[PDB]
């Protein structure tokens, strides 16, 4: 059973907070909330739906963040050309994802910029 | 030498288009507007400078976007693989348009920063040869 | 326009982003929440 200031589906607790912070911040925030905390993960429709509502339930419309970070840092950016990446000009470092309170879709925003954010464990 | 309506920098030859395609059609288009012809790939700071310049002066509105030849060369919406708690990313649920796989110029950053964008957005370009 | 604190946390507005400051394609998606309609409001925003 999940702590009193938390919510439960189907074997994990979640808990939103409107503390803004950038996607580290959030992340480092839920490790410390309870023991395997982190930033919410979606593994089905379904348990997003139960978050996206929760979030809404408590907060209303707002933007959370999401246990994903660095989403295309690995990604294989190559110049149609074939040139060799070298010189970079990267306008943004890192993008992060998180969902906005009205629905379960995916967004992406960079991991510098400020989010509410949803926390998970398992119980 | 380059074509008139190119322009000439350091071995290449440059040239704006105020036309909108999205990415895919944009580097087909650069394809056959010259032998080897192909989005403009930014490989140093002094040719970012050059195309900067380039851009400023032939696309107006201050309010497009200008395709790069840089993107993702793969199918995926992102490259984590992993959330932070370490289980594999498996269900996803991406809105296309947030999956910013392509990069564009904007006046903002002077034309001269890789903004992170929709590939299906259609915006002007610039074609190198 | 994005002026990059906690303006995103609220709901879209066309006229406030995209009318009274410049917006980028995702601002004005943000508002449609559609792709197809921001395509079209692109066409004749530019
Ligand atoms: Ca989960
Ligand atoms: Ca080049
Ligand atoms: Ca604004
Ligand atoms: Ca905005
Ligand atoms: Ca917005
Ligand atoms: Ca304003
Ligand atoms: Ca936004
Ligand atoms: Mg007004
Ligand atoms: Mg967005
Ligand atoms: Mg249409």
């Amino acid at each position: 059973d999940c702590p009193s200031d938390w919510s439960s589906y189907e074997g994990h607790c979640y808990k939103p907070f409107s503390e803004p912070k950038n996607w580290a911040d959030a992340e480092n925030f839920c490790t410390q909330q309870h023991a395997g905390g982190h930033l919410v993960s979606f593994q089905s429709s379904e348990e997003a739906d139960f978050v996206v509502k929760l979030a809404f339930q408590t907060f209303g419309h707002s933007i959370f963040w999401m246990g994903l970070s660095n989403v295309w840092n690995q990604c294989n950016w190559q110049w149609s050309n074939a040139a060799m990446l070298r010189y970079k000009a990267w306008a943004e470092e890192s993008y992060c994802v998180y969902f906005k309170s009205t629905n379960n879709k995916w967004r992406s925003r960079a991991c510098r910029m400020m989010a509410q954010f949803v926390c998970e464990f398992q119980a | 030498d380059c074509p008139s309506g190119w322009s000439s920098y350091e071995g290449h030859c440059y040239k704006p288009f105020k036309l909108y395609k999205t990415w895919d059609d944009a580097e087909r288009f650069c394809t056959e507007q010259a032998k080897g012809g192909h989005l403009v790939s930014i490989e140093s700071a002094g040719e970012a400078d050059f195309v900067a310049q380039l851009v400023t002066e032939n696309i107006q509105n201050t309010k497009s976007y200008v395709w790069i030849g840089l993107r993702v060369q793969g199918k995926e919406k992102q490259c984590s693989s992993e959330w932070s708690d370490g289980s594999s990313v498996s269900y996803e649920n991406w809105i296309e348009a947030e999956s910013k796989t392509c990069l564009g110029l904007e006046k903002e950053t002077g034309f001269r920063k890789w903004v992170n964008i929709y590939c299906g957005q259609q915006n002007p370009f610039v074609c190198e040869a | 326009y994005n002026s990059g604190k906690l303006e995103e946390f609220v709901r879209g507005n066309l006229e406030r982003e995209c009318k009274e400051e410049k917006c980028s394609f995702e601002e004005a998606r943000e508002v449609f929440e559609n792709t197809e309609k921001t395509t079209e409001f692109w066409k004749q925003y530019v």
